[PDB]
């Protein structure tokens, strides 16, 4: 799609393999289904289905779609920066000393059992 | 602009221990560092490996001394040699009262296979004596300092040796000449020649050491189908190192073919590591040489021997991708810059890491550290740039601007200095105490500056980038050390053009020439 | 291109529609895009105040004493064992009156979301069993961190695994 | 049993159609090298049969189509069941 | 012409974002906090949302000393 | 509409795929809002794989490991070669069909390239670049001027032809009197006892001390000058040997 | 998102069989106990003409014209 | 003048109270004006002691004590305990944790045309580097940066008889060891069963004082 490529000239990436349009374009159907179709289960549930209690009509607010895509990014979606979860993980860690030791001129290796002894493999 | 200056200052009103005499100082953000110097090691000592949290030089004086004679001409091997003995066992004699006799006997037994065709009984004559008692009962060493010894020698020779042995007083000069002027006379005279050498300081020594265009040569990597990312060079120049994308390190070896195990399996001059899983983005060398470190997109970090060409270590305290990986300049300690918007300094012996940083709201796509090796510079996507005390983990200081990304950081020898190179295109060099950049080097088109580099004295510096170009800037041109040297914008020397290559590094040797990494040939 | 890009767009009657959005979008009071304030009002606790302009039913009125009982729980991670209904019911009470919702938990939903947990958590428990022994052991740290190196499908991301890469402490310390 | 299984991918009376230096490639790819060919062999024969599972899933998905009781072409809709069926993901392609 | 490239600055924008903050941090902050509003000076700074119309991603506050 | 991507048909063509009737035109606006801006987020994140293997074509791969990274389910099936085609097809305008497949036998064998060896020169002695070996001539004249900017740049007495060292602007104003001290106290010959010792240390200063590759060859043909000007000294030319040294 | 999805239900009342559901879709875990809550809907692939009139004019493309 | 110290900030900033006195009498905790006492819930004030004993404010004070004290009250803090078994005192001081809440309660207001992750973050800039005026930029030789004095080593050795041997630090933890730590009056109880076991004085102290 020739909007595809538009939208490539926001971010100043004229350089594509025209495979990557068909490919997001694949990407962005499949996602909007699965979020419209679970969109539509919700607006089932609020016309409150079994094995037969009433009908199924579609009305598809705004509402069903916001609660579809956060179910989604619920476990996908890189999220905002969670800084502050950072900032205290690493102070808990940023917290015990370094060990202030010298191994005179060489490299400290761990000890053996815990180093690889790249070795060939054999059973 | 003046917006924060408010701000800021209506910010500092409220904490209360900031008044309004201390907050003026704060905002003396905009003062630069004084020109400061390079430790030459003519009167500062050397340092420890140790931890960033607060004998034997003249075992390396003693070094100095059987490396200059062997590195002379051939002219001046049959009178050197008799000067090796004699101050060897004075210094023996030093070291063994001084208070450290189990030293004095390891160096003894260490350097007592110096001179075994000369001498044959005075190992014997030394090798039964271990306590300090032991030498006060023994006499042929107490009739020998008694007397002094005699030594036949010529004048311009002890001239130019003394003259060696003034610029390195750092691991053991002083000590030497000590001991000579005590002794021997073949420290009155040595302090007449230390006038002398002080008179050479007077424009005798070069003074400003301005700027000198560089030699470069070029290495250009065929036939690789864009499948490579990284290169690196080595310390001594010997070896250049790829990571591709697919999980391969494909060692080279300059000036032939060396590049066999010291086993007896294992039988060109061209290396490939493997273990690893996902493409591979940074690797860095060992400044002792026989080690090799490679980080990945698979959150692994691990670790290479060089004499067997064989992985001994794996690391994992990563939860994303890991872009470059550096060592510390001592060695020991090393750091990796990652997607998880975090950074973690390791050690080498220590599996899991031992701090973590955490400052970034976007990627950390680089990392380095200062000369002193106490410092870390992270640089990310979200157009700013932080240090951080590797012991504290938080962060010093943040530098902000340049309109894109960063790619990749320098830092200049005398610790002033930072360079920061982006997609914008535009090199920015920082003042770490101001946080406002000195200089903003103005060239390079439009394209993303991939890497640089600055001198073995702060000089000049090099950009390298993606415009298929390099790109020689001069430094000093208005900075606090103004050197002009007189006869788009300026504190632009040269720019070298390539054959439709972009290129990807370089490494400064310790001679003047430059040494490059480019792609792609025609 | 760019040019010629422009023009074939406009061969497409869609020219119109690609003329008319210019404006900002999300024309109502609004939609902050930004990251500290997403973070701060996802921080603090909400209240469900209501209105009453006619009449607002529901017969219980809304309160927040009951979202400061919540976040005040001797919850789990602290204790030795997973929480028993009553911990449990006071921290929902808090996050329904916190998201805005009133009425009281009705006591069977408690009861099944502890049997989805402990499901959860064999299942867990069942994969790190699989890795340590193929057919007297003894279990570590490294092995749940192997399984979920593995099955990171299992837990969802954030917050724990985070945690549980700055917990794997070194022998000595 | 477990023990015949290495005595036999030595010789070549059972050599897996993936080729030993394609296994070879991959195994270095995600990083394992070993001068050993027993387990490369190995873990060649766990993919063929990984793949003739697909296969066969594939055949009888496509049995069902019609007719029970201008040739035959795994096409999408197989495929679409077939992966769907394991764990891979969901084949919503489309046109315009 | 020019004129749909001074059009297109669209700015899309999301419908929700998620936000990783477990449960233990912000509740030690939130105990804390409470604790020190009740010791120095509900009285604590909340935000107020409203029964109806919400599904908003921003709110006001009370701000309450 | 909102924004790009016009859900009166894309949008509207998803759901009435699907098999649906009743979507509000809004709702379907705020969902090209959302797709929209996971396509910049993608991208975006593709990009930072894109500046790690520091090309700028933008491959599939990029996209895949951004998928891959974003816990987000991967998308098989898209192979460099064999192009593509976008062919047209017409209702009574869609534009769309794909007419590559209707294949039964394949017995094709890839070649294998060359393995990846590296082909050095030498470029830019001391400033000036040369044009005979692998280098370019001055056709970036040529190029695209917001792209790759700024331009500044017999026998055997031979030290170099290209570089210029006719004009005496290039050393310093500090740099020709630091070297007339250095040649001053280097031609002294006067005693025996002392001026040995008075030049020793800027012999031996020279021996280290940085930056000198700006003015060697002026050394250089000063020395030469030594040489051919005087033959008698066995001083002169036993300084020069140590100056060598 | 219990909570989110009872709200959703236009009654602003307590949560119950909300659990159920979001347990059945996001993770998988079912419970055969007290909700019985389905799709009910065999979510057919085809409203009315106009949309096979675009596959057939598509496979007419693909085979001839 | 630089004093962007640790000890300095101690000795220097003292005599005056812009501090958050504390209050210990061996079995309650208290601080500043507290009509109530906090006993020994470990769910709360060891998290505090936990920060104390070391020198870092914690997060959470900050927004308190902001509405609080409308100046002369921050920068930081100095905490005043005294035991009745003396008076001590002992310096706590930011985290970068502390200075990103300083922007959080920033942002009750203005949340719209505030441009949040660009001002926001400026704001860093220029606050980071002026809280610290003392960074300690100075550099030192290694052998590595200079030549002639490369040393020897010979961990890394070649024996004849064996292949090579390499340094790797030493730990006390075997193999098939034990693994860690533990996995961790009913007569009273009996004749307790159904036993189930100031704020009227502040609505009444209002209405007096009327």
């Amino acid at each position: 799609v020739r909007l595809l490529h538009l939208i490539f000239a926001t971010q100043n990436i004229y350089s594509y393999q025209d495979h990557v349009p068909l490919q997001l374009m694949d990407f962005a159907y499949r996602y909007t289904t699965g979020t419209l179709q679970d969109a539509t289960i919700y607006s089932d549930h609020a016309h409150a289905s079994n094995a037969g209690n009433a009908g199924t009509n579609a009305q598809l607010t705004t509402e069903d779609i916001r609660l579809a895509i956060a179910a989604r990014t619920n476990y996908q979606f890189k999220p905002v920066p969670p800084k502050e979860l950072l900032l205290e993980l690493a102070a808990e860690r940023n917290k015990k000393p370094l060990p202030a030791v010298i191994p005179t001129w060489g490299i400290r290796l761990p000890p053996e059992k815990y180093c690889l002894t790249g070795k060939d493999w054999v059973l | 602009a003046a917006d924060l200056n408010r701000i800021v200052l209506e910010y500092l009103n409220k904490k209360g221990y900031h008044k309004t005499e201390s907050m003026l100082r704060m905002e003396s953000s905009h003062i630069p560092a004084p020109p400061t110097n390079i430790p030459t090691p003519q009167t500062t000592n050397i340092s420890r490996p140790t931890a960033p949290g607060r004998p034997a030089t003249i075992k390396r004086g003693y070094s100095i001394l059987k490396s200059w004679c062997e590195s002379s001409l051939d002219f001046y091997r049959p009178e050197l040699e008799k000067f090796l003995y004699p101050v060897f066992v004075h210094c023996y004699l030093d070291l063994i009262a001084r208070g450290y006799p189990s030293h004095a006997r390891e160096f003894y037994d260490k350097f007592s296979k110096d001179h075994s065709v000369l001498h044959e009984y005075e190992i014997s004559k030394l090798g039964g004596i271990s306590l300090k008692e032991h030498l006060q009962e023994n006499d042929v060493a107490k009739i020998f300092r008694s007397h002094k010894f005699k030594v036949l020698i010529g004048r311009t020779t002890f001239n130019l040796l003394l003259y060696f042995l003034n610029e390195n007083d750092a691991v053991g000069g002083g000590v030497v000449l000590r001991l000579i002027n005590q002794y021997i006379e073949p420290a009155q005279d040595l302090r007449n020649d230390i006038a002398m050498i002080q008179d050479s300081r007077a424009k005798i020594k070069l003074s400003a050491a301005q700027a000198s265009l560089p030699s470069v040569c070029m290495y250009t990597f065929h036939n690789t189908n864009n499948d490579l990312t990284c290169l690196k060079f080595n310390d001594d120049s010997t070896m250049v190192a790829s990571g591709f994308q697919d999980s391969f390190i494909k060692l080279w070896s300059i000036d032939g073919s060396p590049l066999r195990s010291l086993l007896k399996n294992d039988p060109k001059g061209s290396r490939r590591l493997v273990g690893h899983s996902g493409a591979v983005y940074g690797v860095d060398f060992s400044p002792d040489n026989r080690y090799l470190i490679s980080c990945s997109e698979d959150k692994t970090v691990r670790l290479w021997s060089l004499d067997t060409y064989t992985c001994l270590v794996s690391y994992k305290g990563h939860s994303s991708s890991v872009w470059d990986v550096k060592f510390s300049p001592m060695g020991h300690y090393f750091a990796t810059a990652s997607h998880d918007q975090t950074a973690r300094l390791w050690s080498c012996d220590h599996i899991y890491p031992l701090r973590i940083f955490a400052g970034h709201l976007n990627d950390v796509d680089c990392v380095e550290f200062h000369p002193n090796s106490t410092y870390l510079f992270t640089g990310s996507s979200d157009k700013t740039a932080r240090m951080w005390d590797i012991a504290r983990g938080e962060c010093v200081r943040v530098f902000m601007g340049h309109s894109g990304a960063i790619n990749c950081l320098a830092v200049s020898p005398d610790g002033r200095w930072l360079a920061s190179a982006g997609e914008d295109s535009v090199v920015c060099l920082w003042d770490i105490s101001t946080g406002r950049r000195i200089k903003a080097m103005r060239g390079h088109g439009r394209s993303s500056i991939y890497s640089l580099a600055f001198s073995r004295e702060g000089t000049v510096l090099v950009s390298t980038g993606a415009d298929n170009s390099v790109r020689v800037w001069d430094v000093k041109k208005n900075t606090n050390s103004p050197s002009a040297q007189p006869e788009a914008t300026n504190d632009h020397m040269s720019v070298y053009f390539t054959k439709k290559t972009p290129v990807y590094t370089v490494h400064f040797t310790r001679r003047n020439l430059c040494l490059a990494g480019g792609v792609f040939g025609g | 291109y760019e040019r010629l890009k422009r023009d074939i767009l406009a061969l497409p009657v869609r020219e119109r529609r690609r003329i008319k959005a210019i404006t900002r979008e999300s024309g109502k009071k609004g939609m902050v895009n930004s990251v500290i304030t997403q973070t701060r009002q996802a921080l603090i606790p909400k209240v469900p105040v209501v209105t009453r302009p006619t009449n607002v039913p529901g017969n219980s009125v809304q309160w927040a004493q009951d979202v400061i009982h919540g976040f005040q729980a001797l919850l789990a991670s602290e204790i030795y064992e997973l929480p028993e209904m009553d911990n449990l019911r006071t921290r929902m009470t808090g996050i329904s009156r916190e998201h805005g919702l009133i009425g009281p938990v009705d006591d069977s939903v408690i009861e099944i979301m502890l049997i989805g947990l402990e499901q959860h958590l064999k299942g867990i428990v069942e994969a790190a069993i699989d890795i340590v022994k193929y057919r007297r052991h003894t279990l570590t740290i490294e092995d749940m961190y192997d399984t979920l190196e593995q099955y990171p499908y299992l837990v969802e991301p954030g917050g724990t695994l985070l945690r549980l890469q700055s917990v794997m402490l070194h022998d000595e310390d | 049993t477990l023990e015949e299984i290495l005595e036999m991918m030595e010789d070549e009376e059972f050599t897996p159609i993936i080729p030993d230096a394609v296994t070879d490639y991959y195994l270095a790819k995600n990083g394992f090298e070993t001068s050993d060919i027993k387990i490369k062999r190995i873990l060649a024969l766990a993919t063929q049969k990984f793949i003739s599972d697909i296969a066969q899933d594939a055949y009888e998905y496509s049995r069902i189509r019609s007719s029970s009781s201008n040739k035959v072409v795994l096409t999408m809709d197989d495929l679409r069941s077939a992966l769907g069926e394991y764990g891979i993901n969901v084949k919503r392609p489309n046109f315009y | 012409h020019q004129v749909l490239d001074g059009v297109a600055k669209s700015y899309p924008l999301p419908l929700e974002r998620k936000v990783i903050m477990p449960a233990r941090s912000r509740s030690s902050f939130l105990r804390m906090r409470e604790m020190f509003a009740g010791a120095i000076l509900l009285y604590s700074r909340t935000a107020v949302i409203d029964v109806d119309r919400a599904g908003d991603y921003y709110f006001s506050v009370r701000a309450s000393p | 509409s909102h924004t790009l991507w016009s859900p009166s048909d894309t949008v509207k063509d998803a759901a009435e795929s699907l098999g649906i009737f009743n979507l509000n035109e809004e709702a379907a606006k705020n969902l090209a809002m959302d797709i929209e801006y996971r396509i910049h987020e993608i991208l975006d994140q593709a990009s930072k794989f894109m500046r790690h293997g520091k090309r700028r074509t933008l491959h599939t791969s990029d996209i895949d490991r951004a998928l891959k990274v974003l816990n987000l389910e991967p998308l098989y099936g898209y192979d460099v070669s064999r192009p593509l085609v976008f062919k047209e097809a017409l209702v009574g305008y869609v534009d769309d069909d794909e007419v590559d497949f209707e294949k039964l036998i394949n017995e094709p064998l890839p070649k294998v390239p060359r393995f990846s060896t590296f082909t050095a020169h030498w470029l830019a002695i001391e400033g000036v670049q040369p044009a005979i070996p692998q280098n370019p001539s001055p056709n970036d004249i040529k190029n695209i001027l917001p792209i790759n900017r700024g331009s500044m740049e017999i026998s055997n007495q031979k030290q170099g032809l290209e570089v210029k060292p006719l004009v005496k602007h290039v050393l310093s104003r500090e740099l020709q009197l630091y070297f007339d001290k250095i040649v001053e106290v280097l031609l002294n010959q006067e005693e025996t006892k002392e001026a040995e010792l008075l030049r020793n240390s800027a012999l031996q200063s020279v021996r280290a001390d940085p930056g000198l590759h700006q003015l060697v060859p002026y050394f250089i043909q000063f020395i030469s000058e030594t040489i051919t000007k005087n033959l008698k000294n066995i001083s002169l030319l036993s300084t020069m040997l140590e100056l060598i040294y | 998102f219990a909570c989110r999805l009872a709200k959703h239900r236009k009654v602003d009342n307590i949560d119950m069989r909300d659990v159920q559901l979001h347990l059945e879709r996001n993770w998988n875990i079912r419970v055969p106990g007290y909700a019985s809550d389905e799709i009910r809907s065999v979510r057919k692939f085809q409203p009315t003409a106009g949309y096979n009139q675009k596959v057939q004019g598509v496979a007419i493309s693909k085979s001839v014209n | 003048k630089f004093a962007e110290t640790s000890e300095e900030i101690l000795h220097k900033y003292e005599k005056f109270p812009p501090s958050l006195t504390f209050h210990i009498h061996e079995n309650h905790y208290r601080f500043g004006d507290q009509d109530g006492v906090i006993p020994k819930n470990s769910s709360v004030i060891k998290a505090f002691l936990e920060y104390v004993a070391r020198e870092e404010i914690p997060p959470a004070l900050i927004e308190v004590t902001k509405d609080a004290g409308v100046q002369l009250y921050e920068g930081c803090i100095i905490l005043r305990i005294y035991d009745h078994r003396k008076t001590y005192t002992t310096i706590l001081r930011p985290t970068q944790l502390s200075l990103y809440a300083d922007l959080l309660y920033q942002t009750d207001y203005l949340q719209v045309r505030f441009t949040d992750s660009l001002s926001l973050n400026i704001e860093t800039e220029i606050l980071t580097a002026s809280k610290r005026n003392l960074d300690l930029s100075v550099p030192l030789n290694p052998h590595r940066a200079t030549a002639n004095l490369k040393p020897e080593v010979k961990y890394p050795y070649y024996d004849p008889e064996t292949d090579t041997v390499v340094h790797e630090h030493r730990p006390d933890a075997r193999g098939n060891m034990v693994n860690a730590d533990t996995v961790d009056s009913d007569y009273e109880r009996l004749m307790l069963l159904l036993s189930d076991r100031f704020m009227r004085l502040r609505f009444v102290e209002a209405w007096r004082k009327k």
